[PDB]
RNA sequence: GAUAGAAAUUUUUAUCCUGACGCUAUAGAGAUAGUACCGUAAGGGAAAGAUGAAAGAAUAAAAUAAAAGUAAAAAAAAGCAAAGAUUACCCCUUCUACCUUUUGCAUAAUGGUUUAACCAGAAAAAAUCUAACAAAGAGAACUUUAGCUAGAUACCCCGAAACCAG
RNA sequence: GCCUAACGAGCCUGGUGAUAGCUGGUUGUCCGAGAAAGAAUUUUAGUUCAACCUUAAAAAUACCCCAAAAACCCUAAAUUCCA
RNA sequence: UCGGAGUACAAAAAACCCUCCGAGUGAUUUUAAUCUAGACAAACCAGUCAAAAUAACCAUAACAUCACUUAUUGAUCCAAAAU
């Protein structure tokens, strides 16, 4: 999963020009037989100095797969289970802040010991308290998101988890449909019996 | 994403540095360094295997010298030591003949000691008369 | 082989910037949001590359297919070159057959 | 065309002069065979090849233990000619259990089971 | 290649061996460091066998440095004034041990 | 259980500085370079091999190639046109009854059992729905209504020897994706079109009692199904007097799709709504 | 064989080999013998035989039709009275 | 035959989030420029820059003195120029330069004066490995009598006389 | 013959990265195993199969092979099949 | 292009612009079927045999026969046939 949430977003914009792409190169330097040289064609030639590039980087490469629904929802589970195992998951409620000093929340952190950098999880965007996002908006190793935004490179990136309750219940429920669910008919975006 | 060789000094110095007691354009031009290196390094692992042969013929050589010099001929004094159970290779015979001259000259007497018993103990063509330095000991 | 005399400036680049941090936040946008958009919304270049893969051949018939009226002159007939000359290729050459 | 040949019986009926010759029993045959691999058998036919692989003769000069049970002794008559073999000689007996780590093969043919004692 | 290297006679130091025999080994200064990677052998080799290899040889004075270095490094300085410099780069314990034992022996 | 978990609280923080694949899961690319694999780069020696440009596949050196010397003859003639019946065996209906993806206590369509993911059908394969087999009729318990495209004796004496209904009727390929797929066509925002009567080649096949077809007579019926009866030695159970006898004779219109729908009714999912045709001209079309 | 077609990029396949040859699911491929309509009046009635008689492709000339048919053809087929439904599948194989 | 190849019928949700696992002066546009120059003309078409805050600090200051080519410092019997060595540079002993093509090359068969920078393996139908789920698999369309999905394993460069159109 | 220094048919641009079974080249280290040709082919300057061989996987028999056995006017070295 | 003999002496195969015979069909009636084990040969395509069981004649054979009997023959596609 994070191979492929480093990968699957990449688009190599690298291109160069082949020998047919050069601008000259559109009639022979000198006759074939004769001359003493070496025979050549178009002197945009690969050897040639001014020539294309052989094969080199061809065009806009997309680099886009797209690993099973079950594979991803694994992945996201092993990375709670051992952020959870290894003493750097944390349980936070309402995700209530006093103040809105960015200053506190680092003090706070170096007390409980949670390491160099923390991201903390909100269950909504538009729900968010003024006080964290203001505290949040200013410090780099303390990131706030959403429940929608909780990706196994990020878990990885910060080396402390902060989940709100009803985050904790809505990850639950998320992860825990796709262990007794069919396969999809038709995408379950369109509405379903019992699926929105 | 466009890569190039950098350690292209370091690739070329670690075949420059062993050819550097060259002679001619060897030591400087690089096309030219890597098959002298190579054949340098070849010869030295074929001179490596030679070099035990060509030892052991100066060994030999040097046996010769000393063994005529005590009027007896190699194959004689080697046979003659070889039936004394006298085990000593050519490097150490050559070493006695080079720095002890008296021990080299009792190993030819003895050898030589040898050669008349066995000619005797052949003409006389008797199983009960042995002589004194042609009895067999074994292992003990 | 002239190897450079003096040391570069080091860059001083931060792993904690705004987007080393925000980097595949929504990547699992479907998966915990009640199936709306599929990861494919989320991938930013070209019109003819978002959310699609293949060699060079098709990419550049898919080019073609759906810019190719848009396209440049120029760019168009190199365009119409290099499928010709990667159909060929592709069919007429090679090792394995 | 180049063949196998047959070796005709007559070669392998000794004569009389053979058993005091090379030290043999006239009435007892031994036992076993030492076998030792002298030539190489490169330029050698490829079924000759096969039967001293399935010799054990692949390292040469390294004594081989076989039976002398006419089985084998077609083989060494195919390949005779590569070959060195003489018969084990046990003067003080077969090597019990307490004796297979003192044991020793002498370059005469014989097998001493107390080598070495302290 | 004999003829391209340098060459020497088979010699000793201060004819050592005849009279008493002297460790000819006299320092081992020990870089490495604590964060990087790397320096895992050079670490663990200071965690678990330096101070038994120190109790065996007393006659060899071991400093050990972490610094933020790359390279873990071991600098063996004789009594006959020479210094050899090795890199204890990414080797395990055994690999370590067994490059001391040699450094000195 | 998992003691990985308890081990991992020794072992350092899990990051994206140690991450490792399955030893053996990226078979590492080989390139043409260096003394083994340089020397004409595994190409071999020259030639058309090493140039690349030997022939084709069925090519074989001017030589008249295997794949043209055989002579022509029907195997797929006409194959995109043939009539395909997935199978459906009593022993996976079972199967599916006992683990309740799909319940007898209602009657049981194709719909039904694309909904249970019993069977999977694909229109654009000439596929036209499903067909019933007797691989596990030894064991079968269940009292269903079984709907199917096609049937074979002993699945039907099996079926009526629980007391089950059994009945064949006919899907041309859009009606066909529309009741596999009813979702996607009600989002699709047309009217439910009328389900187009079976060819000539079929109509014998559905007028008929003893498949128990949805066009047949059925005053026939029972005589055909004593004939099984008698046939098979088993008892005809008295399916009047049973307390589902309306869901086991619950039919659909040979001109309707689904169940208690009718064609013309436009199904608005997002206001729960259905639309129906008023003028006299659409519901004559409708309804012919 | 067009690898890698023009208009879509997929892989072709060759008419011929779907026109005179069978493909099963088993894996095997069926053909008719050659030369069964030709000259019928001076061949032996065990000829004749042989050449009405249906054969079967070896491993090399079925992985080549593998190779020039495209994987459509290898489907399962489910078709109505099918005379080779009860070929399509390979029962007792011991391998 | 090589090959070519639809349609009926389906799916596609508004805006910002746009920059670069693209190059750094033999690379990237040919470009410092379609300019010099070569051509009657159509047309072809380059190489060229490096100190510093200040050169209104040129009795001007600091980092390499590292390629090939020379000088410091021409050479002393004998030999694919090297190795074994040796107190000692040679002197002694031993090895028929390297790729390519060939049954076979030191061959007197081909290629290269030297240095620097560029210059040549590319595709996932069937299969192997790994992993998810498994009589089901896949984030829509298909495949399924242990199978479906995902990932990793694969197939070069230069060279004609020629043909057509303007 | 001449048609702007090469005319059995000018030069430039484009098709064009024309096509070549033909020649040349094909760039790091080490390790394992390792092939000289039967049949077709406008084919013998090449391809496609078979026999060999390489990496994996299933099994159980595999080479040497005593007797006995393999044609009829004469026929050698010796072959095939098996304990 | 196909067959026979020697080369190729005794299971099989084995080449030359090696030495010789031939074949690209005739005559007659016993007008010589269907289906299917198991085998020969062979790169492939092709060529060969064939036990049991069925239809019609003795109620006991049917391999069509002879000419050195071995060769007397041609693949797809396509045209004419009309089952
Ligand atoms: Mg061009
Ligand atoms: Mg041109
Ligand atoms: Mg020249
Ligand atoms: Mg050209
Ligand atoms: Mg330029
Ligand atoms: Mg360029
Ligand atoms: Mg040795
Ligand atoms: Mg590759
Ligand atoms: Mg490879
Ligand atoms: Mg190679
Ligand atoms: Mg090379
Ligand atoms: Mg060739
Ligand atoms: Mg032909
Ligand atoms: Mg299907
Ligand atoms: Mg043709
Ligand atoms: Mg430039
Ligand atoms: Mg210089
Ligand atoms: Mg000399
Ligand atoms: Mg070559
Ligand atoms: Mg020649
Ligand atoms: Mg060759
Ligand atoms: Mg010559
Ligand atoms: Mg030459
Ligand atoms: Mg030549
Ligand atoms: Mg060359
Ligand atoms: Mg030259
Ligand atoms: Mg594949
Ligand atoms: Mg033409
Ligand atoms: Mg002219
Ligand atoms: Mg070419
Ligand atoms: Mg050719
Ligand atoms: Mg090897
Ligand atoms: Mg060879
Ligand atoms: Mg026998
Ligand atoms: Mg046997
Ligand atoms: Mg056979
Ligand atoms: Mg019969």
């Amino acid at each position: 999963v994070a191979i492929w949430q480093k990968n699957f977003k990449r688009i190599s914009y690298a291109k160069t020009k082949t020998r047919a792409e050069v601008r000259g190169g559109g009639r022979k330097p000198w006759v074939q037989k004769g001359s003493g040289r070496a025979r050549h064609g178009s002197i945009r030639s690969p050897i040639w100095r001014g020539g294309g590039v052989a094969h080199g980087p061809r065009g806009p490469t997309s680099y886009y797969y797209m690993l099973p629904m079950k594979v991803r929802v694994q992945g996201l589970k092993v990375a709670l289970t051992v952020k959870l195992a290894q003493d750097d998951l944390h349980i936070v409620d309402s995700l209530e802040l006093p103040t809105a000093d960015p200053q506190y929340l680092i003090e706070l952190a170096r007390y409980r010991r949670w390491g160099d950098s923390v991201l903390l999880v909100d269950l909504e965007h538009e729900d968010m308290p003024q006080n964290v996002v203001a505290a949040t908006s200013g410090l780099k190793t303390f990131n706030l998101v959403p429940a929608v935004g909780l990706n196994v490179h990020s878990m990885l990136k910060h080396q402390t988890l902060v989940l709100t309750l009803p985050t904790v219940a809505f990850l639950e429920e998320k992860l825990l449909w796709h262990n007794s669910r069919y396969t999809p008919l038709y995408p379950f975006r369109l509405p379903y019996c019992d699926f929105p | 994403l466009r890569s190039r060789v950098t350690d292209r000094y370091w690739r070329v110095q670690e075949v420059l540095k062993h050819a550097r007691h060259f002679r001619g354009r060897k030591n400087r031009c690089y096309r030219l360094a890597v098959r002298a290196v190579t054949r340098a390094f070849v010869k030295c692992t074929r001179a490596r295997r030679l070099k035990k042969r060509s030892l052991r013929t100066l060994w030999i050589n040097r046996i010769t010298a000393a063994s005529q010099e005590h009027g007896l001929k190699y194959p004689a004094f080697i046979i003659n030591l070889i039936k004394c159970q006298v085990e000593l290779n050519r490097k150490v015979l050559a070493d006695l003949a080079i720095y002890e001259p008296k021990t080299f000259k009792s190993l030819a007497a003895l050898a030589k000691r040898r050669r008349e018993e066995g000619f005797a103990a052949a003409l006389g063509d008797g199983k009960e008369p042995d002589g004194i330095f042609s009895r067999v000991v074994q292992h003990r | 082989f002239h190897v450079r005399v003096t040391l570069p400036p080091r860059k001083v680049v931060d792993r904690w910037n705004e987007k080393r941090a925000m980097f595949g936040v929504y990547d699992n946008i479907g998966i915990l949001g009640n199936f709306e958009k599929h990861p494919k919304e989320l991938i930013k270049g070209p019109i003819w590359l978002r959310g699609w893969k293949g060699n060079e051949l098709q990419r550049c018939i898919r080019k073609k297919r759906m810019v190719g009226n848009r396209m440049f002159i120029d760019d168009l007939h190199n365009l119409n070159k290099r499928i010709s000359y990667l159909y060929k290729h592709f069919n007429r050459h090679g090792k394995y057959r | 065309k180049f063949t196998r040949s047959r070796i005709p019986d007559k070669v392998f009926q000794p004569s009389p002069e053979d058993h005091e010759k090379y030290g043999g029993d006239p009435q007892y045959p031994h036992k076993l065979h030492i076998v030792t691999r002298i030539k190489s058998t490169k330029r050698r036919p490829y079924w000759e090849k096969d039967i001293i692989k399935m010799l054990g003769l692949e390292k040469a000069h390294t004594p081989q233990v076989h039976k002398n049970i006419p089985s084998v002794n077609a083989k060494l008559k195919v390949v005779k000619h590569l070959i060195r073999i003489k018969p084990l000689k046990l003067p003080q007996g077969l090597p019990t259990e307490e004796d297979m780590a003192n044991t020793c093969l002498k370059s005469n043919g014989e097998l001493v089971v107390r080598w070495l004692l302290n | 290649t004999a003829r391209g290297t340098a060459s020497r006679f088979l010699t000793s130091v201060l004819h050592n061996g005849l009279g008493r025999y002297v460790q000819q080994l006299q320092r081992l200064s020990f870089s490495l460091s604590r964060d990087a990677p790397s320096s895992r052998g050079a670490r663990e080799f200071v965690e678990r066998e330096v101070t038994d290899f120190a109790r065996r040889n007393p006659g060899v004075v071991i400093y050990v440095n972490p610094r933020p270095c790359c390279v873990p490094r071991v600098v063996a300085e004789y009594l006959n004034g020479a210094v050899r410099e090795e890199s204890i780069h990414c080797k395990s314990v055994e690999e370590i041990a067994a490059l001391v034992q040699k450094l000195a022996d | 259980g998992p003691r990985a978990l308890d081990l991992l609280r020794a072992l350092p923080r899990v990051s994206l500085a140690n991450l490792k694949p399955n030893p053996g899961s990226r078979k590492p690319e080989r390139r043409p370079r260096g003394r083994r694999r340089g020397r004409k780069c595994g190409r071999g020696h020259k030639g058309e091999r090493q140039r690349g440009t030997r022939p084709r596949l069925g090519f074989e050196g001017g030589q008249t190639p295997f794949y043209l010397r055989i002579p022509k003859y029907g195997f797929n003639e006409g194959h995109s046109f043939r009539h395909q019946y997935q199978p459906l065996s009593l022993n996976r209906l079972q199967y599916l009854i006992d683990l309740g993806r799909v319940d007898p206590t209602q009657p049981i369509d194709l719909t039904q059992l694309v909904n249970g993911r019993g069977v999977t059908i694909q229109p654009s394969k000439r596929d036209y729905g499903v067909q019933l087999v007797e691989e596990g009729a030894d064991t079968f318990k269940a009292k269903v209504n079984i709907e199917v495209q096609m049937a074979s004796e002993l699945a039907i004496a099996a079926i009526e020897k629980n007391g089950g209904v059994v009945t064949t009727a006919f899907y041309d390929p859009r009606s066909l994706e529309i009741l596999c797929k009813p979702v996607p066509f009600f989002l699709r925002g047309q009217p439910i079109p009328k389900r187009m009567l079976p060819p000539e080649a079929l109509v014998p096949y559905y007028t008929d009692a003893k498949n128990r077809g949805y066009l047949a007579d059925p005053a026939r019926f029972p005589e055909a199904r004593l004939e099984l009866a008698r046939k098979y030695g088993y008892v005809l159970p008295d399916i009047t007097k049973d307390e589902l006898f309306k869901m086991l004779s619950t039919r659909k219109d040979p001109r309707q799709i689904f169940f208690g729908l009718a064609p013309g009714w436009v199904v608005n999912m997002a206001d729960k709504k259905i639309l129906k045709p008023t003028d006299e001209n659409l519901l004559k079309y409708y309804s012919s | 064989v067009t690898y890698f077609s023009s208009r879509k990029g997929k892989r072709k396949t060759v008419k011929a080999v779907i026109y005179r040859f069978l493909r099963l699911h088993s894996g095997l491929w069926l053909r008719r013998k050659a030369g069964y309509k030709k000259k019928l009046w001076k061949k032996t009635a065990a000829r004749k035989r042989r050449l009405r008689e249906f054969v079967f492709c070896n491993k090399t000339q079925s992985k080549l039709l593998d190779k020039m048919t495209t994987s459509f053809w290898k489907r399962r087929n489910w078709y109505a009275d099918d005379p080779y439904q009860k070929y399509q599948d390979r029962t007792n194989l011991k391998v």
